[PDB]
Protein backbone atom coordinates (compact mmCIF):
# COMPACT_ATOMS: atom_id res chain seq x y z
CA UNK A 1 0.00 0.00 0.00
CA UNK A 2 2.49 2.65 -1.25
CA UNK A 3 1.51 4.82 -4.23
CA UNK A 4 4.07 6.61 -6.39
CA UNK A 5 3.41 8.45 -9.67
CA UNK A 6 4.42 6.62 -12.86
CA UNK A 7 6.55 9.32 -14.50
CA UNK A 8 8.15 12.73 -13.92
CA UNK A 9 10.03 14.89 -16.45
CA UNK A 10 12.55 17.68 -15.95
CA UNK A 11 15.27 19.68 -17.68
CA UNK A 12 18.95 19.30 -16.68
CA UNK A 13 19.58 21.21 -13.47
CA UNK A 14 15.94 21.85 -12.58
CA UNK A 15 14.39 20.52 -9.36
CA UNK A 16 11.81 17.73 -9.37
CA UNK A 17 9.69 16.05 -6.68
CA UNK A 18 8.65 12.41 -6.34
CA UNK A 19 5.80 11.61 -3.96
CA UNK A 20 5.44 8.49 -1.84
CA UNK A 21 1.80 8.42 -0.72
CA UNK A 22 1.17 5.98 2.12
CA UNK A 23 -1.55 4.85 4.49
CA UNK A 24 -1.80 4.99 8.29
CA UNK A 25 -0.57 1.38 8.59
CA UNK A 26 2.85 2.08 7.04
CA UNK A 27 4.03 5.72 7.23
CA UNK A 28 1.28 6.82 9.60
CA UNK A 29 2.80 4.54 12.21
CA UNK A 30 6.27 5.35 13.52
CA UNK A 31 7.95 3.61 10.56
CA UNK A 32 10.60 5.37 8.49
CA UNK A 33 10.65 5.65 4.68
CA UNK A 34 13.75 5.01 2.55
CA UNK A 35 14.46 5.43 -1.16
CA UNK A 36 16.33 3.39 -3.77
CA UNK A 37 17.73 4.27 -7.20
CA UNK A 38 17.70 1.67 -9.98
CA UNK A 39 19.66 2.64 -13.10
CA UNK A 40 18.97 0.65 -16.30
CA UNK A 41 19.94 -2.99 -15.88
CA UNK A 42 21.77 -2.15 -12.70
CA UNK A 43 20.41 -3.24 -9.33
CA UNK A 44 19.08 -0.60 -6.90
CA UNK A 45 21.62 1.43 -4.93
CA UNK A 46 20.64 2.61 -1.50
CA UNK A 47 19.52 6.26 -1.56
CA UNK A 48 17.94 8.36 1.23
CA UNK A 49 17.42 6.33 4.44
CA UNK A 50 15.73 7.41 7.66
CA UNK A 51 13.56 9.78 5.55
CA UNK A 52 16.31 12.41 5.23
CA UNK A 53 19.73 10.76 5.65
CA UNK A 54 21.85 9.81 2.66
CA UNK A 55 24.70 7.25 2.72
CA UNK A 56 28.28 7.84 1.62
CA UNK A 57 28.78 8.94 -1.97
CA UNK A 58 25.23 10.27 -2.47
CA UNK A 59 25.14 13.94 -3.58
CA UNK A 60 23.34 16.76 -1.80
CA UNK A 61 21.15 16.95 -4.93
CA UNK A 62 19.05 14.10 -3.54
CA UNK A 63 17.12 15.25 -0.47
CA UNK A 64 14.44 13.25 1.32
CA UNK A 65 11.64 14.28 3.66
CA UNK A 66 8.53 12.85 5.30
CA UNK A 67 5.29 14.46 6.45
CA UNK A 68 2.41 12.68 8.16
CA UNK A 69 1.30 9.79 5.92
CA UNK A 70 3.43 10.69 2.87
CA UNK A 71 7.10 11.07 1.98
CA UNK A 72 8.90 12.99 -0.73
CA UNK A 73 12.16 12.79 -2.63
CA UNK A 74 13.71 15.87 -4.26
CA UNK A 75 16.31 15.97 -7.06
CA UNK A 76 18.02 19.28 -7.84
CA UNK A 77 20.76 19.48 -10.45
CA UNK A 78 19.54 16.84 -12.86
CA UNK A 79 22.19 15.01 -14.88
CA UNK A 80 22.16 12.07 -17.28
CA UNK A 81 23.46 9.78 -14.54
CA UNK A 82 20.21 10.54 -12.64
CA UNK A 83 17.80 9.13 -15.26
CA UNK A 84 16.59 5.93 -13.57
CA UNK A 85 13.70 4.29 -11.73
CA UNK A 86 13.18 5.33 -8.11
CA UNK A 87 11.42 3.34 -5.40
CA UNK A 88 10.31 4.31 -1.90
CA UNK A 89 10.23 1.61 0.75
CA UNK A 90 8.87 1.46 4.30
CA UNK A 91 7.33 -1.10 6.68
CA UNK A 92 3.65 -2.00 7.07
CA UNK A 93 2.16 -3.40 10.29
CA UNK A 94 -1.26 -4.65 9.16
CA UNK A 95 0.59 -6.78 6.57
CA UNK A 96 3.51 -7.54 8.96
CA UNK A 97 6.36 -6.88 6.57
CA UNK A 98 8.24 -4.33 4.54
CA UNK A 99 6.70 -2.73 1.47
CA UNK A 100 8.06 -1.00 -1.62
CA UNK A 101 6.43 1.42 -4.02
CA UNK A 102 5.41 1.07 -7.64
CA UNK A 103 8.46 3.00 -8.77
CA UNK A 104 8.75 6.30 -10.60
CA UNK A 105 10.37 6.61 -14.03
CA UNK A 106 12.63 9.65 -13.98
CA UNK A 107 13.14 10.92 -17.52
CA UNK A 108 15.73 13.65 -17.90
CA UNK A 109 15.06 15.77 -20.98
CA UNK A 110 17.42 16.59 -23.83
CA UNK A 111 14.84 15.97 -26.50
CA UNK A 112 11.50 17.42 -27.63
CA UNK A 113 8.17 16.69 -25.94
CA UNK A 114 6.26 14.82 -28.66
CA UNK A 115 3.05 12.95 -27.84
CA UNK A 116 1.15 10.06 -29.50
CA UNK A 117 0.17 9.33 -32.36
CA UNK A 118 -2.29 6.62 -31.30
CA UNK A 119 -3.90 4.39 -33.96
CA UNK A 120 -6.55 1.84 -32.97
CA UNK A 121 -7.63 -1.27 -34.93
CA UNK A 122 -10.95 -3.03 -34.21
CA UNK A 123 -11.29 -6.84 -34.27
CA UNK A 124 -11.02 -8.36 -37.73
CA UNK A 125 -13.79 -10.44 -39.25
CA UNK A 126 -11.51 -13.46 -39.68
CA UNK A 127 -10.93 -13.69 -35.94
CA UNK A 128 -14.57 -13.06 -35.03
CA UNK A 129 -15.29 -16.28 -36.98
CA UNK A 130 -12.87 -18.16 -34.72
CA UNK A 131 -14.94 -16.92 -31.76
CA UNK A 132 -12.38 -14.36 -30.60
CA UNK A 133 -11.98 -10.59 -30.47
CA UNK A 134 -8.92 -8.44 -29.73
CA UNK A 135 -8.64 -4.67 -30.20
CA UNK A 136 -5.19 -3.26 -30.96
CA UNK A 137 -4.00 0.13 -29.65
CA UNK A 138 -0.74 1.37 -31.20
CA UNK A 139 1.42 4.20 -29.87
CA UNK A 140 4.52 5.65 -31.54
CA UNK A 141 6.59 8.84 -31.68
CA UNK A 142 6.31 10.12 -28.13
CA UNK A 143 8.86 11.58 -25.69
CA UNK A 144 9.37 10.92 -22.88
CA UNK A 145 8.65 7.19 -22.79
CA UNK A 146 5.99 6.70 -20.12
CA UNK A 147 2.27 6.57 -20.88
CA UNK A 148 -0.87 5.43 -19.07
CA UNK A 149 -3.60 3.69 -21.07
CA UNK A 150 -7.24 3.17 -20.11
CA UNK A 151 -9.91 1.35 -22.12
CA UNK A 152 -13.60 2.26 -22.17
CA UNK A 153 -16.75 0.89 -23.81
CA UNK A 154 -18.26 4.23 -24.89
CA UNK A 155 -18.55 5.21 -21.20
CA UNK A 156 -17.14 2.65 -18.84
CA UNK A 157 -13.57 1.49 -18.11
CA UNK A 158 -12.48 -2.12 -18.64
CA UNK A 159 -10.14 -3.50 -15.97
CA UNK A 160 -9.64 -7.03 -17.34
CA UNK A 161 -8.56 -8.33 -20.73
CA UNK A 162 -5.87 -5.63 -21.10
CA UNK A 163 -2.24 -6.46 -21.90
CA UNK A 164 0.04 -3.41 -22.08
CA UNK A 165 3.58 -3.40 -23.42
CA UNK A 166 6.68 -1.79 -21.97
CA UNK A 167 7.93 1.22 -23.97
CA UNK A 168 11.18 0.91 -25.88
CA UNK A 169 13.50 3.10 -27.94
CA UNK A 170 12.43 3.63 -31.54
CA UNK A 171 14.89 3.81 -34.39
CA UNK A 172 13.85 7.58 -34.53
CA UNK A 173 15.36 7.49 -30.96
CA UNK A 174 11.76 8.12 -29.56
CA UNK A 175 9.56 5.58 -27.75
CA UNK A 176 6.89 3.08 -28.89
CA UNK A 177 4.27 0.99 -27.08
CA UNK A 178 1.23 -1.16 -27.88
CA UNK A 179 -1.70 -2.42 -25.80
CA UNK A 180 -4.17 -5.19 -26.70
CA UNK A 181 -7.67 -5.82 -25.31
CA UNK A 182 -9.26 -9.29 -25.27
CA UNK A 183 -13.04 -9.54 -25.71
CA UNK A 184 -15.76 -12.03 -26.52
CA UNK A 185 -17.43 -11.39 -29.91
CA UNK A 186 -20.90 -10.49 -28.61
CA UNK A 187 -19.34 -8.19 -25.97
CA UNK A 188 -17.81 -6.39 -28.94
CA UNK A 189 -21.17 -6.34 -30.75
CA UNK A 190 -23.30 -5.52 -27.68
CA UNK A 191 -21.88 -2.06 -27.00
CA UNK A 192 -22.13 1.31 -28.71
CA UNK A 193 -18.40 1.85 -29.15
CA UNK A 194 -14.96 1.38 -27.59
CA UNK A 195 -12.14 3.83 -26.90
CA UNK A 196 -8.46 3.35 -26.02
CA UNK A 197 -7.40 6.53 -24.23
CA UNK A 198 -3.69 7.14 -23.65
CA UNK A 199 -2.38 9.76 -21.24
CA UNK A 200 1.06 11.27 -21.82
CA UNK A 201 2.32 13.73 -19.23
CA UNK A 202 -0.52 16.24 -19.45
CA UNK A 203 -2.50 15.18 -22.51
CA UNK A 204 -5.14 12.52 -23.11
CA UNK A 205 -5.15 11.16 -26.68
CA UNK A 206 -8.05 8.83 -27.50
CA UNK A 207 -9.23 6.71 -30.41
CA UNK A 208 -12.63 5.13 -31.02
CA UNK A 209 -14.12 2.06 -32.73
CA UNK A 210 -17.70 0.92 -33.39
CA UNK A 211 -19.02 -2.40 -34.75
CA UNK A 212 -20.09 -2.43 -38.39
CA UNK B 1 19.78 -13.77 44.41
CA UNK B 2 22.78 -11.67 45.42
CA UNK B 3 24.97 -14.49 46.77
CA UNK B 4 27.85 -12.10 47.64
CA UNK B 5 28.94 -9.90 50.54
CA UNK B 6 29.03 -6.47 48.83
CA UNK B 7 25.78 -4.84 47.63
CA UNK B 8 24.77 -5.57 44.03
CA UNK B 9 23.83 -3.08 41.28
CA UNK B 10 20.93 -4.24 39.10
CA UNK B 11 20.24 -2.27 35.91
CA UNK B 12 17.46 -2.78 33.39
CA UNK B 13 15.80 -0.86 30.59
CA UNK B 14 12.43 0.08 29.12
CA UNK B 15 11.86 0.29 25.35
CA UNK B 16 9.76 3.25 24.23
CA UNK B 17 8.62 2.31 20.71
CA UNK B 18 7.84 4.94 18.08
CA UNK B 19 4.15 4.08 17.88
CA UNK B 20 1.45 1.87 19.33
CA UNK B 21 1.93 -0.24 16.17
CA UNK B 22 5.68 -0.86 16.48
CA UNK B 23 5.16 -2.03 20.07
CA UNK B 24 2.71 -4.66 18.78
CA UNK B 25 5.25 -5.52 16.07
CA UNK B 26 8.02 -6.26 18.61
CA UNK B 27 6.10 -7.70 21.54
CA UNK B 28 2.50 -8.10 20.35
CA UNK B 29 -0.82 -6.41 21.01
CA UNK B 30 -1.71 -5.71 24.61
CA UNK B 31 -0.50 -3.36 27.33
CA UNK B 32 3.17 -3.97 28.14
CA UNK B 33 4.21 -3.92 31.77
CA UNK B 34 7.43 -4.47 33.73
CA UNK B 35 7.37 -5.01 37.50
CA UNK B 36 10.54 -4.84 39.60
CA UNK B 37 10.76 -5.74 43.28
CA UNK B 38 13.15 -6.57 46.10
CA UNK B 39 12.96 -6.57 49.91
CA UNK B 40 12.99 -2.74 49.96
CA UNK B 41 12.15 -1.78 46.32
CA UNK B 42 8.65 -1.72 44.86
CA UNK B 43 8.05 -0.09 41.47
CA UNK B 44 6.57 -0.80 38.06
CA UNK B 45 7.25 0.53 34.58
CA UNK B 46 5.17 1.05 31.45
CA UNK B 47 6.52 2.16 28.05
CA UNK B 48 5.37 5.41 26.51
CA UNK B 49 4.90 4.57 22.82
CA UNK B 50 4.37 7.66 20.71
CA UNK B 51 5.84 9.98 18.12
CA UNK B 52 9.20 11.70 18.69
CA UNK B 53 11.90 13.47 16.68
CA UNK C 1 5.58 -1.43 65.44
CA UNK C 2 6.72 0.80 62.60
CA UNK C 3 5.77 4.45 62.68
CA UNK C 4 3.79 4.29 59.41
CA UNK C 5 2.02 1.14 60.65
CA UNK C 6 0.28 3.33 63.24
CA UNK C 7 -1.84 4.57 60.30
CA UNK C 8 -2.59 1.28 58.51
CA UNK C 9 -2.59 -0.89 61.63
CA UNK C 10 -0.84 -4.22 61.18
CA UNK C 11 -1.02 -6.52 64.24
CA UNK C 12 2.23 -5.30 65.83
CA UNK C 13 0.77 -1.77 65.80
CA UNK C 14 -2.60 -2.52 67.45
CA UNK C 15 -1.32 -1.00 70.70
CA UNK C 16 -0.44 2.33 69.03
CA UNK C 17 -3.47 2.98 66.81
CA UNK C 18 -4.28 6.19 68.69
CA UNK C 19 -1.03 6.82 70.49
CA UNK C 20 -0.15 10.23 71.90
CA UNK C 21 3.35 11.38 72.78
CA UNK C 22 5.82 14.25 72.99
CA UNK C 23 8.81 11.99 72.20
CA UNK C 24 8.41 9.20 69.62
CA UNK C 25 11.10 6.50 69.75
CA UNK C 26 11.65 4.31 66.65
CA UNK C 27 13.47 0.97 66.67
CA UNK C 28 15.31 -1.02 64.02
CA UNK C 29 12.88 -3.95 64.41
CA UNK C 30 9.87 -1.85 63.38
CA UNK C 31 7.76 -3.13 60.49
CA UNK C 32 5.37 -0.66 58.84
CA UNK C 33 3.52 -3.50 57.05
CA UNK C 34 2.14 -7.00 57.51
CA UNK C 35 0.91 -7.58 53.98
CA UNK C 36 3.96 -6.43 51.96
CA UNK C 37 4.02 -2.99 50.37
CA UNK C 38 5.36 0.51 50.78
CA UNK C 39 4.13 4.09 51.11
CA UNK C 40 4.80 6.64 48.40
CA UNK C 41 6.84 9.58 49.72
CA UNK C 42 7.25 7.51 52.86
CA UNK C 43 10.00 9.60 54.42
CA UNK C 44 7.94 12.77 54.03
CA UNK C 45 5.01 11.21 55.88
CA UNK C 46 7.51 9.93 58.46
CA UNK C 47 8.83 13.46 59.05
CA UNK C 48 5.18 14.57 59.36
CA UNK C 49 4.28 11.94 61.95
CA UNK C 50 7.47 12.51 63.95
CA UNK C 51 6.36 16.07 64.80
CA UNK C 52 2.70 15.01 65.11
CA UNK C 53 2.31 14.56 68.87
Amino acid sequence: ALTQPPSVSGAPGQRVTISCTGSSSNIGAGFDVHWYQQLPGTAPKLLIYGNSFRPSGVPDRFSGSKSGTSASLAIAGLQAEDEADYYCQSYDSSLSGVVFGGGTKLTVLGQPKAAPSVTLFPPSSEELQANKATLVCLISDFYPGAVTVAWKADSSPVKAGVETTTPSKQSNNKYAASSYLSLTPEQWKSHRSYSCQVTHEGSTVEKTVAPT
Amino acid sequence: KNTRKSPALIVWGIHHSVSTAEQTKLYGSGNKLVTVGSSNYQQSFVPSPGARP
Amino acid sequence: CGLLGTITGPPQCDQFLEFSADLIIERREGSDVCYPGKFVNEEALRQILRESG
